[PDB]
């Protein structure tokens, strides 16, 4: 039939064509509940102090600095040295390190044994 | 309702599709006969004529879409090039796109490969 | 809130040929493909079993995505268009007048006088609108996003400064 | 398709409050009053010759403005690039190296006067 | 083209290889090879600052052109007789190159014919 | 470029949406409530909702498709959205 | 060199006794004048270092850093005007005393003629910086900031102390000129590589390389606005001077020993650039870009090439100028918003037309675009590293690939777009700020027009 | 912006397409034909091809000079 | 010329090519929900443009005049010389 759309982590299946999003059980219709209520009350705060002439200054939610903390400082205290963590941390802590070191020393020794007898040319490269 | 822009667009479309004696003649036309002449990559050779065909294609696409003849636009008609300075600038570049194609092609000192004879096809 | 069957099919109809006009370009071709009988929507209005309604929705909504352009029509002011957020460069919040200086304050004098008594109206309205919104707010955090009106005379609606003093769409 | 007395009241009241606000945004006749500044008497004379605005006066002020643009922007730059060039640039060597013009068999030279012999026998391939 | 069809599409050897052409002695049926007369001179065209790409045998008709081109200003419609002589020389050199190509082409068909009738004659 | 004055979009709404010949003009009005004042539901609104927005040079919000029903509502939304204040 | 040092030392009682509100004025004026006296030192005779006495000498390597520090002292001086207008008069004079002592110790370090004196004043910089960071900080983590900075710098420095006293015992002197003239080949003995490590790791500590770069991000974030530019500006470059002078004895052992750290910089300058695409704080953003630039200058040092040395010498000055340049902007936006979140306030050009212009050439200088001295300093390093090991251009191209992706990203997410609707206290930019970035950016191009002065001592 | 616009809009009618901007457009329209066809008359050779294609498989064996085809 | 609004009753479907598609939907058994707001966009005032080549042939009869003027120019140049 018509080409069926499949979801992807980068290109998610659009909201219309998921099977279950049209299969909403009444439990889900209640489950959305009054999230609009608490959202609209948060609006009520925002528009209140914004429209308040007495207030004059920066107004910020806990939501932003929660993410700031959890992206900057909350990492280590909740960090556990899992086997996976140690594995991939060592992986890119000595893989690129030793790999760049290897390729660089490889080419450096290449020129080292290309210059001691004079294979490599240094004719115009005076301004080394 | 867009006559001056129409003529300018048509002649520009013909120019980018190698209009003889125009800018196109001493342009992609020359480069195409050169690539057909010179020892060039085959796939590049077929590709550049496909490119010329597509160059004709979309250049006439804007032609038969914009100036097709079926009005589709807001009820207030604003399509009008009545600004004198717009006309002056458009014609200033227009004369070059008509003239300057050859007001430099033969005036320049002989600088390229002068392949005169070649297979008719 | 919850988008109902009526709303779903209305959005599908809106998005179906907005789209299909871009498919056909010409208005004669438009009118034909739109009159590819419009009763194609109304030929099966008798769907008392909503399960068959949902199945024909699985056909309707999940036939549009491939009968629609990979590069569909967008308007300039429409999101993803040409002039959706073009003029946001020139728009400035209303509070950017208090920082002005006596040279500029007296060099547009009466404009700042009118702003003065407009913000005076804001002063006289703030307490009235907050006391009006608190008394009629149901417990648990309102009930919808509907904002209460001004039920009295001479009073002001709750939370009225921002949606009025918002910058014009053509600030230049 | 559910427009309750609440938000029609809200909406048209916001509408004509903003309408009144914009009616107060109308700058009064005195606005947008600017302060006195300094105007140049020569340009004052030129402007006073354009209030009548005869075509010849318009053209005359046009060419005078083009003339002051030229003097400040055409030969004023060549006043000092030439001074820098033929007295300071060319004062240091190898600064302005010019490609030798194409000397030609059959052209004489201004200083020496000698002519290089013209090209030898052509194939004479007539068309 | 016929040449690509014979070589690329058909037998590659049967038609001249562009990267190889020519691979043959110059007097291939051409006894007493009087090489083309020197009319172009390297010193003159170096003096004329010609491009090395156009420093071919036709150079004689190029250098002369510049002479008139040096003495034609202000005019771009001048210098026609010697420039048409150069155009005819480019014609004769393009027919020279392609006729040398067809010369070694029929000589390559001669190569196959020759090595098939004098070696495979057994 | 016009300011699209209240009279400008006002004329727009007496040509568009008074374009509707399915209902005879005698019962047509600027306050016309098409669902029962004209007997045709918001269904036979959405299509011309898409037509008129193609003319004014604007996009009606898809969220605001419903309830946007009478010519008075048309001038309402056009005036507030297009800052039609003159 | 008494000519410039004595005015700085004796300037201290002026600030410590002047009237409660003329102290700012007098400190500023006298800082500009001793900087005026300082720029007279740009002169460098032939190849001889400009000698002054048995203990004080300078050269073309030193002079740009000296006049740098003298030029900065007014910069954080009048940047402190906003942040210290509400604290006690005696604390104000103490803060000015801290800044003046810091500048004094810097000009003492850079003019040092013998090694151990350079070292004493090299560690004498922590005390003013530690005091400034800990006392006049703003947030809570400033205490751990001071701990990290002080402990890192010391744990680096002490091996250098032991190494230097060992050099004095063995060679016979620690004077710069003699050890350059009486230099001997540092052989490949198994004690010699630890000698090299002791003489190098100390400077590497206050030149944050990959791995050992936590003190700068965790200190500059909440350092006082005046102090932060001083840390990011000069004390990362006194270590560079340390390498510049100590590498005369570390050869030829530096030829192959530098390899672990060398690559640790190149891949390093990518990671701290790769980390630099994603920061929740603008101050951390500038700090990580700074770390990338110092990894660049590190690989500039370790090749031991005259072009590498020129690229370095330009790079310390250019990076310090641009880093402090950006840190001033971060201070200004934070002070107006009283927070340091990244995407808290985008589209500030709609409110401060000239401030985002300042942002624009600040980022452009961070880009290292030609003909700015940032580009020329980078470019000399490009050439030297190419002549070193061919491929190095791939990694360094990734660095000149990430730098602008984060620099212009910071523009688009701070100045471009639109203001966030909640904030409404952003007033018009005060002339103090825009004036200070004017005095920051205009000489950045002025000395660009004359690159010989900061080009290097090998000219 | 203000009233009395030059192309002041009659509702859904031609917005006074000035015939002056028409006649200059036709000047350049005649000029494009000028440049395509009086150049053709001046020198058709440019789009004619000067000299012809000397098809290789039509020539004689002397100028080509094969060694004797019998040999 | 301030907003010369015309009558609506004049700009209906009749005569316009939209009547043909109106016949088409007449085959479908329907009436055009909007087929009148565009009657101007079917009348000859803005519709019925010249063909795409016809647009390309913008005054090509003046080009045919150029034929004769150029040919006669060269002809009198050669005739009198
Ligand atoms: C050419 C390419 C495609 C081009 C695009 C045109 C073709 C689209 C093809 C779609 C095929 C599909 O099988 C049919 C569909 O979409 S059926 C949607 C309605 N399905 C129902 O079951 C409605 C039941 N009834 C109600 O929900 C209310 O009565 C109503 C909302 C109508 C009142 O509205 P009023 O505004 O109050």
């Amino acid at each position: 039939s018509f080409p069926k759309y499949k979801p992807s982590r980068l290109a998610t299946l659009p909201a219309t064509l998921d099977p279950a999003e049209y299969d909403i059980s009444p439990e889900t219709r209640k489950a959305q509940a009054e999230r609009l209520a608490i959202r609209s009350r948060l609006k009520r705060e925002y528009l209140l102090q914004y429209n308040d002439p007495n207030r004059l200054g920066v107004i910020e939610d806990p939501a932003l600095i929660r993410w700031t903390y959890a992206r900057s400082a909350n990492i280590y205290p909740n960090f556990r040295p899992t086997p996976k963590t140690s594995l991939l941390g060592a992986l890119f802590g000595i893989g690129p390190l030793f790999f760049w070191y290897y390729v660089f020393k490889t080419d450096r020794d290449k020129k080292e044994k290309l210059i001691q007898e004079g294979k490599l040319d240094q004719t115009f490269n005076i301004s080394y | 309702a867009m006559p001056f822009t129409t003529t300018a667009l048509i002649i520009g479309s013909l120019a980018l599709t190698g209009m003889p004696y125009l800018t196109g003649f001493y342009s992609k036309d020359l480069i195409i006969e050169a690539v057909n002449m010179s020892y060039t990559n085959a796939w590049a050779l077929l590709m550049t004529l496909i490119a010329t065909s597509l160059t004709a294609a979309y250049s006439t696409r804007i032609i038969f879409f914009a100036f097709l003849g079926k009005p589709r636009f807001p009820p207030l008609v604003l399509i009008n090039e009545n600004n004198p300075l717009l006309i002056n600038s458009i014609k200033r570049l227009l004369i070059g796109s008509i003239f300057a194609g050859f007001i430099i092609s033969n005036n320049i000192p002989p600088m390229t490969v002068p392949n005169t004879t070649m297979p008719l096809y | 809130a919850y988008l109902t069957h009526q709303q779903k099919v209305l959005r599908l109809y809106k998005r179906a040929l907005r789209h299909l006009e871009s498919w056909c370009v010409h208005r004669d071709k438009y009118r034909y493909f739109a009159c590819l009988m419009r009763a194609r929507f109304d030929e099966h209005k008798n769907e008392k079993d909503m399960v068959k309604a949902t199945q024909l929705l699985r056909q309707a909504e999940e036939e549009f995505w491939y009968g629609q352009h990979p590069q569909p029509y967008i308007f300039p002011e429409s999101p993803g268009g040409t002039s959706y957020e073009r003029y946001e460069c020139y728009k400035v919040p209303e509070w950017c007048l208090d920082d002005w200086h006596p040279s500029e304050k007296a060099m547009y004098p009466d404009y700042f006088a009118k702003r003065e008594q407009w913000k005076r109206l804001r002063r006289e309205s703030w307490e009235r609108e907050v006391k009006q919104l608190q008394e009629e707010t149901p417990p648990g955090g309102p009930r919808t996003e509907a904002l209460p009106p001004a039920r009295k005379e001479g009073d002001l609606p709750p939370l009225w400064w921002h949606i009025v003093t918002r910058p014009r769409e053509r600030p230049m | 398709s559910g427009y309750t007395p609440d938000e029609k009241l809200r909406l048209q009241q916001l509408r004509e409050l903003r309408r009144r606000w914009l009616k107060d945004q109308e700058l009064s006749p005195r606005e947008p009053v600017l302060p006195p500044r300094r105007v140049w008497p020569m340009e004052q004379f030129w402007n006073k010759f354009l209030q009548d605005g005869a075509p010849w006066k318009n053209v005359i002020y046009k060419t005078y403005r083009h003339s002051i643009f030229a003097v400040t922007h055409v030969l004023i730059p060549v006043w000092i690039i030439h001074y820098y060039l033929k007295y300071h640039v060319t004062a240091k060597p190898y600064t302005v190296v010019e490609r030798k013009p194409r000397i030609f068999p059959g052209d004489t030279i201004l200083e020496t006067g000698e002519v290089i012999p013209l090209m030898k026998e052509f194939p004479d391939q007539h068309h | 083209g016929a040449h690509l069809a014979r070589r690329y599409l058909g037998d590659a050897s049967k038609e001249p290889d562009p990267l190889r052409m020519p691979t043959f002695p110059p007097d291939y049926g051409f006894p007493e090879r009087k090489e083309r007369e020197m009319v172009a001179t390297q010193q003159e065209m170096n003096d004329a600052q010609l491009m090395l790409q156009q420093r071919d045998y036709c150079a004689h008709y190029l250098i002369q052109l510049l002479k008139c081109k040096r003495d034609s200003f202000p005019n771009f419609l001048a210098c026609k007789h010697e420039q048409h002589d150069w155009d005819y020389c480019e014609h004769l050199d393009y027919v020279k190159r392609m006729k040398e190509f067809e010369r070694e082409r029929r000589l390559l068909q001669r190569k196959k014919r020759r090595e098939q009738r004098e070696a495979e004659m057994a | 470029a016009p300011p699209l004055t209240l009279e400008a979009i006002k004329d727009r709404v007496l040509y568009v949406l008074k374009l509707y010949d399915k209902i005879d003009p005698e019962k047509l009005s600027v306050n016309s409530h098409f669902m029962k004042d004209l007997g045709l539901d918001s269904l036979d609104q959405v299509e011309i909702i898409m037509a008129m927005e193609d003319e004014f040079g604007f996009e009606i919000p898809d969220i605001d498709a419903e309830k946007l029903m009478c010519p008075q509502e048309i001038v309402d939304y056009i005036a507030d959205k297009k800052d039609v204040y003159e | 060199m008494l000519k410039i040092i004595i005015p700085t030392t004796m300037l201290l009682p002026m600030t410590w006794m002047s009237k409660h509100n003329m102290i700012w004025i007098n400190a500023t004026v006298h800082s500009l004048l001793i900087s005026l006296i300082s720029l007279s030192l740009l002169n460098q005779l032939g190849e001889n270092s400009l000698n002054f006495s048995l203990t004080f000498f300078s050269d073309s390597l030193s002079a740009p850093l000296l006049v740098l520090t003298t030029w900065l002292l007014p910069l954080m001086l009048m940047a402190s005007q906003s942040h210290l207008s509400k604290e006690t008069t005696t604390r104000k004079k103490l803060y000015i005393t801290m800044l003046i002592l810091l500048q004094l110790f810097l000009i003492m370090t850079f003019t040092a003629t013998e090694l151990i004196l350079f070292y004493i004043l090299f560690e004498a910089t922590l005390v003013p910086t530690l005091i400034i960071i800990t006392r006049w900080g703003n947030q809570t983590e400033r205490l751990n900031a001071g701990l990290y900075f002080l402990f890192y710098t010391l744990a680096g420095s002490l091996p250098l102390l032991v190494a230097l006293v060992y050099i004095q015992n063995t060679t016979g002197s620690l004077n710069f000129l003699i050890i350059h003239y009486w230099s001997h080949p540092l052989s490949n003995s198994w004690s010699n590589i630890f000698m090299w490590l002791a003489c190098i790791m100390a400077f590497m500590v206050k030149m944050p390389l990959y791995g050992l770069h936590l003190w700068l991000p965790k200190a500059h974030v909440e350092a006082p606005i005046a102090g932060s530019m001083v840390l990011a500006a000069v004390l990362l470059k006194l270590g560079g001077y340390g390498m510049m002078r100590i590498t005369t004895i570390l050869n030829p052992l530096t030829n192959y020993m530098a390899y672990p750290f060398l690559m640790l910089s190149m891949w390093g300058m990518i990671m701290t650039s790769s980390i630099c695409l994603r920061q929740t704080d603008l101050k951390s953003l500038i700090a990580y870009s700074s770390v990338s630039h110092m990894a660049l200058v590190i690989v500039a040092i370790m090749i031991q090439t005259p072009w590498s040395f020129m690229g370095a010498t330009a790079l310390m000055i250019a990076h310090g100028l641009t880093s402090s340049m950006l840190f001033c902007l971060a201070n200004t936006n934070y002070e107006r918003v009283h927070s340091r979140t990244m995407i808290l306030a985008r589209g500030l050009q709609t409110l401060l037309p000239l401030m985002a212009t300042w942002w624009l050439m600040a980022s452009l200088t961070n880009l290292a675009l030609p003909p700015s001295i940032n580009l020329i300093g980078e470019l000399f390093i490009i050439t030297a590293s190419f002549s070193w090991s061919n491929i190095t251009i791939i990694l360094m191209g990734m660095n000149m690939m990430i730098t602008a992706l984060y620099s212009l990203y910071m523009l688009i997410t701070t100045q471009r777009g639109k203001y966030t609707h909640h904030i409404n206290n952003i007033k018009a930019s005060f002339t103090r700020e825009n004036a200070l970035m004017a005095l920051h950016i205009l000489p950045l191009l002025l000395l660009t027009l004359n690159p010989k002065m900061i080009l290097g001592p090998l000219y | 912006a203000g009233g009395g616009v030059h192309i002041e809009p009659r509702y859904r009618q031609f917005p006074q397409l000035t015939r002056s901007q028409l006649i200059q457009a036709e000047f350049f329209s005649a000029t494009m034909w000028f440049w395509i066809l009086w150049r053709f008359w001046h020198d058709s050779d440019a789009v004619l091809g000067h000299f012809p294609y000397p098809d290789p498989s039509q020539w004689t064996d002397e100028e080509l000079g094969i060694l004797p085809d019998d040999e | 010329s301030k907003m010369e609004l015309p009558d609506y009753k004049q700009w209906k479907i009749e005569g316009t090519p939209l009547e043909t598609v109106q016949e088409k939907l007449a085959a479908r058994g329907l009436r055009d929900p909007w087929g009148r707001n565009e009657a101007w966009r079917y009348s000859g005032g803005f519709a019925n443009n010249v063909s795409f080549v016809g647009a390309l042939l913008k005054g090509f009869k003046w080009g045919f005049a150029a034929f004769v003027v150029a040919v006669g120019a060269e002809y009198y140049l050669e005739s009198q010389n």
